[PDB]
């Protein structure tokens, strides 16, 4: 057992259903084909470019299995694309479900409507550019936040909007579901980050210690902690119990535009407009490395599924890969460690996109890098 | 200290709809909105009165703040 | 003794079924029509005198503790019952019944 | 009044006919209220026609807001399903009734799975040690089936014996009439109202 | 900041509620959601 | 324009005014009708390609060099 | 060119609509700044019934707006809706055909290739094939 | 216990519910929830409020027991409350557990 | 139901603004095209607003027809409570 792990009843997390237990059975079949990346077996990157995109793409998310890709656009739309050869279907209407029976083995298959089957579903209802996009881990429940101050919960079984969460009067710059799928955090222009639960019209926790806009909001892999990067050049961890700020990470020169957690839960990578990727410890509250290869705003970070490689995507149209094992080889009272200036040894590769800013970075469960960005000829 | 007695507010609703009941939260927020209106209007009217070099707060001062910032045009 | 319990439980079920109907989506005037016609029917049965009035055999329903049977006699331990006798209604919470078969 | 074809003139004249188609502040505590804010500016006394002018100004502020929240509190009391000029297009709520039935079925399935696991825990010709949960719990299952029978004979013994819409304004209707108007759209009174 | 920190500590004091295990699709009350029968006019 | 009442357009952007410094400041009202409208461009689609094949960047036309 | 066209096709149709309503009124040859003023009030008017009739229906827990949500939206903008059946049956009215769409010519040529090296088992079959 | 619906309160409730089911203001699969909440309410209320007791001496005719439901038919029974005597000719007594 | 009758007639009616352009600015604000007749009523309402402003401006031009100038839009929108602005910076 892990002494650094919280108890299961610390945060009241939802139950694991039999359909959610069926997901992890086919998830470990993908883990069987998962390659060990390291500094030798460099991963293959599959760029999912948005070609026309004359409405400006402002938000991308991919599901945990590489099956859906969402796009938040400046024309106030969310557009879900299926990337597997399996069209997006809505469930049947209530008259069609009343004539079929439950308790059948097929049930979900029986419910799907084949009359509605596209490779693209457009979602309308935001009155402003959608800035956040977040899937739920059960592949229902798309989340989107926009300039109009609302967070919206779109179903992916009916492909309609369900709830509009109005707590900000100001542009909500990011949202993310919990990795267990019940709570979600949204950070906005009003310098707070709210914790919602998809059951209450009002939030549960208000994380109100930043002095500028909460640009990013990321959950910990145990979902007991929320990291909120911001425009006042600080990253802050917030405990979901008591709403207290438990860590303050300073050292960025621009507004933080990307956060990610290590799959261990021990580390946190943050990127900002200065092109610096700063790797922080969470137990010691100390930065453990600085990656300074990128030129413009680093807008997407992700670690590998094993934790072997951190992938960084920025506005210089490059996807840099960093050695996320050699960066964490050493694990105070001076409150600081002598950072190594080792970025050159931690760069495994830099790959340039054709005039395309790398908005999202995703890792397939077989350790394949996915990236999405609107092609802007500029 | 309370200037709106919570019963004359219920007569402001009965005149519009004879069949309507507010919630207690709605009534308390309406009372706060009234209090805030009185404060903002008086502060700005007093700014106009100091501007007119006066210690009297005549209506001309209250009437000017309604027409320029609130567009009320109450007959004087 | 009967209208006190009737008023208390009818307002109890009203203040409980308010959220049940408004979570099943209907107007509050429908709730008011429920309570209003429900007291109209308590007027129409004409057995207990109460409020909305001023504005077939003898059955006893109950619960039991134990029924005990000797060779020629029965002992009933009845509890929490609503009697309808001679047209009128009464309530009890305990009853000992000696019965010769 | 300054504009003869003014656009808020036609609003509250057509709003009233939409609600037809379905304050007078206390002079004594108000006069102390104006004078205390007047100490911060040097407005030591007030004109006698002002404390009744602010009361007429507070009335037309809230009557413009009571009428505005009444035409959105009656927006929810328009039942389309009584009319047959309208047709239903997409009901997510009946799909939710289907989900509730499916969840009851799933809970029944889970109970059956648990009973099967208990039976497996000691599968033998005779009951086996501590895991013989089949010997006692299965008898209890039969007892529970006997108890159901009760919920069906109570429905039988008693049968044998037998043989102006009211508008309520929520806080949503007040919040909806605050983020639309220019005043109180970005205000601390609407921002706090999102948490009340 | 003095207004945001006061409404935070008033909200963050309330403990997190427990979750019902098989409630279904977890949603707010139906007057806070966007799930209504959503009518339209008959074409004639 | 600025609407004092603010009710006809409430915080609704009209997209600005297409005006220039070197403009003519007077046009004929049938010149604007008879000109052909510009072509609505293609809608957004999702194409996938390869930035890296096991470490090496391919020389496909979706790649820069 | 195309990103300008995305916005411009929909603005130029709005300008032609404005020019046509001005001609119907009696104006021939208008000032240039007076046309970009009036087509800015036209775009801001369609965008305001978009945001407010969506707000009135979603307040009533719905997602798409009916007729009863627009006749309350137009009342809150001061429109006097009853005069609209008489305006629609004019004899002077024009019809501006919608901006031409490049979607009709959506796809010029689509093809496949062979000799691409096989996929390794960490790449499923639905990802694009390895190139030449 | 769904037993108390054949009382006078259950009679008034069920017929007023059918009166409102005739005017289509309420719906089926909702009146089930109304009766369930009413039955839980009177289950809570009837064993909480009254605290009274009535005694009688009986001369039984027939009796029956099925599915933990007893039902007796007594003849010519007198009831007893203190200074309150109820003479009646034929009673049916229903009782569940 | 005069307006319900009008909207029912709005099928088979082509408005001055296309529905590909009225529907574009409605999709920009979250209004999605469930029914064409609703898009057409919104288009006609916008047309009436612009047309009424134009007709008032023409009465002002006839008083001072032909060219529409910013000094005709200025008193025409002044009864609407809208203060139009000259460019003055080009």
């Amino acid at each position: 057992q892990d002494p650094n792990a919280p108890p299961q009843n610390r945060i009241p997390l939802p139950e694991l259903k039999d359909s959610d237990k069926l997901d992890k059975i086919m998830n470990m079949k993908e883990t069987t084909k998962r390659v060990r990346l390291g500094p030798d077996c460099l991963p293959s990157i599959c760029f999912y470019t948005f070609l026309n995109a004359y409405q400006g793409l402002t938000a991308v998310d991919v599901t945990d299995d590489s099956s859906l890709i969402a796009g938040g656009f400046a024309d106030s739309t969310v557009r879900v694309w299926s990337v597997t050869p399996k069209k997006l279907r809505s469930v049947k209407q209530a008259s069609d479900l009343s004539l079929i029976d439950k308790e059948s083995d097929d049930v979900l298959e029986r419910i799907m409507d084949e009359k509605t089957a596209s490779e693209l579903k457009i979602l309308y209802g935001h009155s402003g550019p959608v800035y956040g996009a977040s899937f739920s881990p059960d592949r229902n429940y798309l989340l989107s936040s926009s300039e109009d101050g609302t967070v919206r919960l779109w179903s992916l079984q009916t492909f309609t909007c369900l709830v509009g969460y109005k707590g900000h009067n100001y542009p909500v710059w990011d949202t993310q579901f919990s990795p267990y799928g019940y709570y979600f955090v949204s950070g906005g222009h009003d310098r707070v980050a709210r914790l919602w639960a998809t059951d209450h019209y009002q939030p549960l926790r208000i994380f109100a210690g930043h002095l500028a806009d909460v640009n990013c909001t990321r959950f910990h892999p145990n979902s007991n902690y929320v990291a909120t990067g911001s425009a006042d050049r600080t990253v802050r961890l917030w405990d979901v119990l008591n709403g207290n700020c438990v860590r303050i990470f300073t050292g960025h020169k621009g507004p933080i535009h990307s956060l990610t957690f290590s799959p261990n839960g021990r580390f946190l990578a943050t990127g900002a407009t200065d092109g610096r990727v700063l790797l922080w410890d969470i137990g010691h509250g100390l930065m453990v490395g600085e990656l300074k290869g990128h030129t413009d705003t680093v807008c997407s970070l992700r670690f590998s599924r094993d934790g072997e490689i951190l992938a960084s995507g920025s506005m210089d149209n490059t996807v840099r890969l960093w050695d996320a094992i050699k960066a964490f080889e050493d694990l105070t009272a001076t409150g600081h460690i002598n950072l190594p200036e080792n970025s050159q040894e931690l760069l495994l590769g830099t790959y340039m996109t054709k005039s395309t800013p790398v908005v999202h970075l995703h890792f397939t469960r077989r350790n394949l890098v996915l990236a999405a960005g609107a092609y802007s000829p500029q | 200290n309370q200037v709106l007695t919570k019963k004359k507010l219920q007569d402001l609703v009965r005149e519009v709809d004879p069949n309507e009941q507010l919630d207690e939260d709605v009534e308390e927020m309406l009372l706060q909105i009234a209090d805030d209106f009185i404060e903002s209007v008086v502060t700005a009217a007093c700014q106009l009165a100091r501007h007119r070099k006066s210690s009297t707060l005549e209506v001309k001062d209250v009437q000017l703040h309604l027409e320029r910032q609130w567009n009320m045009w109450i007959p004087g | 003794t009967v209208p006190k319990l009737y008023r208390s439980v009818i307002e109890d079920v009203i203040n409980d079924v308010r959220d049940i109907f408004l979570d099943d989506g209907v107007d509050e005037q429908v709730l008011m029509e429920l309570k209003t016609l429900w007291e109209n029917k308590l007027m129409q049965s004409r057995a207990v005198d109460g409020f909305h009035s001023e504005e077939t055999e003898n059955v006893v329903v109950c619960q039991y503790d134990k029924i005990h049977r000797s060779k020629n006699k029965w002992k009933f331990h009845l509890k929490d019952g609503i009697m309808n006798l001679n047209g009128r209604d009464y309530i009890f919470s305990k009853a000992i019944g000696d019965a010769e078969w | 009044v300054a504009s003869m074809a003014g656009v808020n003139l036609s609003e509250e004249s057509a709003r009233i006919l939409a609600t037809n188609s379905e304050t007078f502040l206390l002079q004594a505590p108000l006069q102390r209220r104006i004078l205390e804010i007047g100490k911060k500016h040097g407005i030591t006394e007030l004109h006698p026609d002002v404390v009744s002018y602010v009361s007429h100004a507070t009335q037309q502020r809230l009557q413009n807001l009571v009428e505005k929240i009444s035409e959105t509190a009656q927006q929810k009391n328009f039942s389309y399903k009584d009319d047959d000029r309208y047709e239903q297009a997409s009901d997510v709520r009946a799909q939710l009734k289907f989900f509730e039935q499916l969840d009851q079925i799933e809970k029944q399935r889970k109970d059956e799975q648990e009973r099967e696991i208990l039976m497996r825990a000691a599968k033998s010709r005779s009951r086996q040690e501590d895991p013989e949960q089949l010997r006692l719990k299965q008898k209890a299952k039969e007892m529970q089936q006997q108890e159901l029978a009760q919920m069906r004979q109570r429905d039988a013994n008693l049968t044998a014996l037998a043989a102006q819409r009211i508008t309520r304004v929520n806080l949503r209707d007040l919040i909806f009439c605050l983020e639309n108007e220019r005043e109180t759209s970005h205000s601390l009174l609407l921002y706090k109202a999102f948490l009340k | 900041r003095d207004f945001l920190l006061d409404i935070a500590r008033q909200r963050n004091q309330t403990p997190l509620p427990l979750i019902k295990p098989y409630s279904g699709p977890r949603l707010p009350p139906d007057r806070y959601c966007l799930t209504a029968p959503n009518y339209r006019l008959k074409s004639l | 324009f600025h609407a004092q009442e603010f009710i006809p357009f409430r915080f609704a952007s009209g997209g600005g005014r297409e005006l220039y410094f070197y403009e003519e400041k007077e046009v004929d009202l049938s010149d604007i009708i008879n000109t052909p409208l510009p072509r609505v461009p293609l809608d957004v689609c999702l194409k996938a390609h390869w930035l890296s094949i096991e470490g090496c960047q391919p020389a496909i036309p979706e790649n820069p060099p | 060119n195309p990103a300008d066209n995305y916005h411009l096709a929909r603005r130029r149709t709005l300008q032609v609509v404005v020019s046509s309503l001005l001609t119907e009124a009696g104006f021939e040859s208008a000032e240039k700044a007076s046309v970009e003023t009036l087509t800015e009030m036209l775009q801001s008017y369609i965008s305001e019934i978009g945001r407010s009739a969506k707000s009135y229906c979603e307040h009533t827990a719905r997602t798409q707006p009916t007729l009863s949500d627009i006749v309350v939206t137009l009342v809150e903008m001061g429109f006097n809706v009853d005069t609209l059946p008489a305006y629609a049956k004019r004899s002077q009215r024009m019809v501006i055909t919608a901006p031409p769409v490049t979607n009709q010519p959506v796809t010029p040529k689509a093809l496949t290739a062979g000799q691409n090296r096989p996929h390794p088992p960490h790449i499923p079959s639905h990802f694009p094939e390895f190139p030449d | 216990y769904q037993l108390y619906r054949n009382t006078t309160l259950g009679n008034s409730l069920q017929e007023s519910l059918d009166e409102l089911i005739q005017s289509q203001q309420i719906t089926p699969q909702l009146a089930l929830q109304v009766l369930l909440q009413f039955d839980k309410a009177i289950n809570a209320a009837l064993a909480q409020r009254v605290r009274n007791r009535v005694n009688f001496r009986g001369s039984l005719n027939t009796y029956r027991f099925c599915d933990n439901v007893w039902t007796f038919v007594l003849n010519d029974v007198e009831f007893r409350e203190v200074t309150e005597l109820i003479k009646v000719d034929k009673v049916k007594i229903v009782a569940c557990d | 139901t005069p307006l319900v009758d009008f909207l029912m007639q709005l099928e088979d009616y082509t408005p001055t603004i296309p529905d590909a352009v009225t529907g574009y600015y409605l999709n920009r604000a979250g209004f999605e095209a469930s029914d064409p007749r609703i898009i057409r009523l919104i288009s006609l309402a916008a047309q009436k607003f612009i047309s009424d402003i134009a007709n008032d401006a023409l009465q002002h031009c006839k008083m001072k027809k032909y060219t529409l100038t910013m000094e005709d839009l200025t008193p025409a929108l002044s009864e609407y409570g809208i203060n139009v602005k000259k460019p003055h910076y080009f």
